[PDB]
């Protein structure tokens, strides 16, 4: 006679035992269903994007990790559910098919953080014949939609979408990404993962030498009982073949060191197959300039570490145009609709990377009086970029693109075409 | 006069230069710059007169003269347009500063009423949760009165700087949707405490009624042994059938209390409240087989 409820908060909602679909009306995407029989007491769920404060020790990411999106505050600090609960939150991290993963991370006090494991998945028994139902269409329409599921039976205080590239791991591994990548360590007990790295011939020309995968181990700086030997790719050649090692451990930047010396390199069908007692990054370097090599590696690693973030570029203007790269950034922006501005151009979601400027290019139309002009794309935060600006058509096109050149030409990031309003003189 | 334009020079060094107190008194500093060098306005009035030297027609340096003159006019007039350009410059500051700490005002006020709404106290008694509700529906009209008139006050006050042109404006529009962000959060975590309460009162008043009510049955189940025939026959009639036809409706609309709340809750808490209410029906059916044999009933009900 009574049936679940199914509304949109913006932070907080009460719900009872029977039950809840919510949409987050606030951060679109965002997504809490409790179903009927589960809570037992009326309980107020909050569901919140923190960017008030900083919060204290936020989550422990090694180098190049990042956080897919903002950290959720939930509402009871420690609730318990009897039957399981859904809590979808969007996030804006890229994963280039495959190469990156999520691992959702969970502080239950606010102090220590640790991975939130889930036992099992069964989606209609957890459902439990709800109303609303319409759990999105497939885990690739989760992925095609960038909404991050998770399955709970107790809130924790914190919950964090983290990215990273994707780890192998078990309780003789081997890469799901690259192939020719294994670690031989005699069986029989604890877990391990290996992650290895891809890189591009491109983004290696822009900064002689050249590079195989970076191959690491998740639990780096542990001393293995007996030495493990390890199989990596033979990048192209450019002795020039070079092994580096880092021994940084966790948040800590990586430190890269030369070990040519202190490493047997067989080589097993393009592969350099070695041992080692210690668990750390490793990476090949090809080039016949020794002594350069980690150097240049350090010029590499730093453009590696840059984390990948699905952004929307929009352009507002006004009789006079503003140009923003965001990520969960409030559409109709309030300055713009305060300023009389309008939403000229839209763009589909296109990885950027964070840190990293992105070039302003205007083909066939005005040009600002300015020394060219740019602005760096950095998540979360509202990215804005101002603009001073025949007689047939106002239409014109620009472009966005990462490299600044006209000696070659560059594959754009984004390709916006625009038309002015002409209401005034300007 | 030729020093007069290295004097000039150091007012324009100071002009050129990049919390609500500091920009307070930077304005105070600027203030006095212009009215000296509105004193230099004296100076050089007279001085370009004593300068053009006319009537004499002295040719000595006049064409170099004409030209210092000149430079001078030109060096006053464009460091009096600097000390104005400053004085916006700085003034905008202040008036960011000063906006700046009613915001913060604003957001310390709803952490505060927030902390009030945040309180999860649910209880000790009926007694209680009743004072809770009627002083919380007062404590949420006020701030949702007075709230809005500082959140309204606040939005007017940073409209009029993004409105006035102001150089920071971009600051400003973000502090505003903070601003009324979190204030509309308030208003609904409010909200979602006003139900709070109102479901423990529910649930408190069925707890508070089950023990009424299953004393009010047990208690007239003790005086049913007390209880000629005319007399007694026209007693239970009028007066006994009359009573348990109002007690027997309390009886139903606690039941119907009971599955309202029942819906809402599950699990242990769920339970009690079946055991309350089978607490009663139990009670209440006892007295309806002693009572059967001795109740007179009209024929039409």
């Amino acid at each position: 006679v009574s049936s679940p409820v199914h509304s949109g908060f913006l932070v907080s909602f009460m719900v009872d035992a029977r039950g809840g679909s919510m949409r987050g009306s606030r951060h679109h995407g965002m997504r809490i269903i409790i179903p009927p029989r589960k809570c037992t007491a009326p309980t107020r769920i909050t569901c919140r994007l923190v960017k008030r404060h900083k919060l204290a020790n936020p989550p422990p990411m090694v180098e190049g990790e990042g956080l897919a999106s903002r950290l959720v505050e939930m509402g009871p600090a420690g609730a318990q559910f009897l039957g399981p609960v859904i809590v979808e939150i969007p996030h804006f991290g890229s994963m280039r098919g495959k190469e990156r993963e999520l691992i959702v991370l969970r502080s239950e006090n606010g102090e220590t953080w640790k991975e939130h494991q889930f036992d099992s998945k069964n989606e209609d028994l957890s459902e439990l014949l709800n109303g609303m139902d319409e759990e999105l269409d497939s885990p690739e329409e989760l992925g095609t939609k960038r909404i991050c599921r998770i399955i709970t039976k107790d809130f924790p205080q914190y919950f964090a979408v983290v990215s990273r590239i994707k780890q192998e791991s078990n309780q003789i591994l081997s890469s799901t990404t690259v192939p020719l990548v294994q670690a031989s360590f005699p069986e029989g007990r604890i877990r391990v993962g290996l992650q290895a790295q891809p890189v591009p011939e491109e983004t290696v020309k822009k900064i002689k030498a050249t590079f195989s995968p970076i191959v690491t181990v998740e639990p780096r700086r542990r001393k293995f009982h007996k030495p493990i030997t390890m199989t990596i790719p033979v990048p192209p050649p450019s002795p020039s073949l070079r092994l580096l090692c880092s021994i940084t451990g966790g948040t800590s930047p990586a430190q890269w060191e030369d070990i040519t010396g202190t490493t047997p390199l067989t080589f097993i069908k393009d592969c350099v197959s070695f041992t080692t007692n210690v668990s750390a990054r490793f990476w090949l370097a090809d080039c016949h300039q020794v002594l350069e090599t980690v150097g240049l590696a350090s010029q590499l690693y730093r453009e590696l570490i840059c984390v990948p973030y699905m952004a929307k570029f929009v352009v507002f203007a006004k009789t006079s145009l503003r140009c923003f790269c965001m990520t969960d950034d409030r559409v109709d922006k309030t300055l713009e609709q305060q300023e009389n501005f309008e939403e000229v151009a839209r763009s589909k979601d296109i990885e950027v990377l964070e840190g990293k400027p992105i070039y302003v290019d205007c083909y066939g139309n005005l040009a600002p009086l300015t020394q060219q002009l740019v602005f760096n794309f950095y998540s979360f935060k509202e990215n804005r970029l101002p603009f001073s600006i025949t007689s047939q058509e106002p239409c014109g096109r620009l472009s966005f693109l990462k490299e600044p050149t006209k000696g070659l030409p560059q594959t754009a990031v984004c390709n916006l075409n625009i038309t002015l309003p002409a209401h005034k003189k300007a | 006069a030729a020093e007069a334009e290295a004097w000039m020079s150091e007012q324009e060094l100071y002009m050129m230069s990049e919390d609500e107190q500091s920009a307070v008194s930077m304005l105070k500093k600027h203030q006095i710059l212009e009215q000296a060098v509105e004193d230099y306005a004296e100076t050089v009035h007279q001085l370009s007169k004593t300068s053009r030297a006319l009537v004499a027609d002295s040719h000595p340096e006049s064409e170099r003269i004409s030209m210092r003159q000149s430079k001078v006019d030109k060096l006053y007039a464009g460091l009096k347009d600097l000390a104005e350009e400053r004085r916006g410059k700085l003034d905008e500051r202040h008036r960011l500063f000063q906006l700046n700490r009613e915001v913060d005002d604003l957001e310390q006020w709803i952490a505060e009423r927030e902390v009030v709404a945040g309180s999860h106290e649910l209880g000790q008694d009926y007694e209680h949760v009743t004072m809770l509700q009627e002083r919380f529906r007062e404590f949420a009209r006020d701030t949702g009165n007075i709230g809005q008139e500082r959140v309204d006050t606040v939005n007017n006050m940073a409209d009029e700087l993004i409105n006035s042109g102001h150089s920071d404006a971009a600051t400003i529009a973000e502090w505003k949707d903070g601003l009324n962000e979190a204030w509309a959060d308030l208003l609904e975590l409010i909200d979602t405490r006003t139900q709070i309460l109102a479901a423990s009162y529910e649930l408190h008043k069925f707890y508070h009624d089950a023990k009424e009510i299953f004393g009010r049955i047990q208690d007239k189940h003790k005086k049913l042994p007390e209880e000629n025939t005319v007399e007694t026959l026209q007693r239970m009639h009028t007066t006994f059938e009359h009573d348990i036809q109002a007690l027997g409706t309390q009886v139903r609309q606690l039941q119907e209390d009971a599955a309202r709340l029942q819906a809402a809750y599950a699990g242990d808490k769920a339970d009690d409240i079946q055991k309350r209410e089978n607490e009663v029906l139990e009670a209440w059916k006892s007295l309806l087989d002693a009572c059967e044999g001795r109740r007179v009933r009209l024929v039409d009900t």
